[PDB]
């Protein structure tokens, strides 16, 4: 069946969101 | 049919024969799924060293970027996959590529705390003094993760590349 991992790059912030 | 793979899932998945057999029935080579992305870059994040090569080889373009400006490479050196990220370097990508978060592979190898792709990368030419949207570069990243191997390898590089420093 399709692997459901889409491509994705994380989040690399530093500090509050 | 309707439960066959697509192009993209046939290039994750490993699957060489069908997608060989795909590649030449369709121009789908560089096909786009609906974020962007290309066979590349399916099998370039789930670390599928034989299909890259096999796209390389076929002339998949390794330039592409996907919605969010995902590359190959990016998305390769997210994951340490240091085989994947030197066949793609070899290809004649850009190493400092930007994406829409201000991303480029140094800071995504740097935050995996994948030091041979960091390696690789200054190597190539990367650049750790480019910084995230929110203005942190590479060597900023490294201190501040504890990343300590990375960062030793970042500023032994600068040290080397700066001029006004011996
Ligand atoms: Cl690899
Ligand atoms: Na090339
Ligand atoms: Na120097």
């Amino acid at each position: 069946l399709p692997l459901y991992t889409s491509p994705s790059l994380p989040n690399i912030t530093l500090g509050l969101p | 049919g309707a439960n066959s793979l697509s192009v993209h899932q046939l290039a994750a998945q490993g699957e060489m024969l069908y997608l060989a057999t795909r590649i030449e029935q369709e121009n789908v080579i560089n096909h786009t799924d609906e974020e962007g992305f290309t066979p590349l870059m399916w099998a370039a994040a789930h670390g599928q060293i034989a299909v890259v090569e096999f796209l390389l080889q076929n002339g998949a373009d390794p330039q592409l970027l996907g919605k969010g400006r995902e590359s190959a490479l990016s998305l390769a050196c997210s994951k340490g996959y240091t085989d994947i990220v030197k066949m793609l370097l070899d290809c004649g990508v850009d190493v400092n590529e930007y994406d829409w978060n201000g991303g480029t592979p140094l800071l995504y190898a740097v935050h995996g705390n994948h030091v041979k792709c960091v390696k690789m990368l200054l190597e190539s030419g990367a650049d750790p003094t480019i910084e995230t949207d929110s203005g942190y570069n590479s060597m900023d990243l490294a201190v501040a993760l504890g990343y300590r191997s990375v960062q030793q390898v970042i500023e032994s590089h600068l040290l080397k590349l700066l001029q006004n420093i011996k």
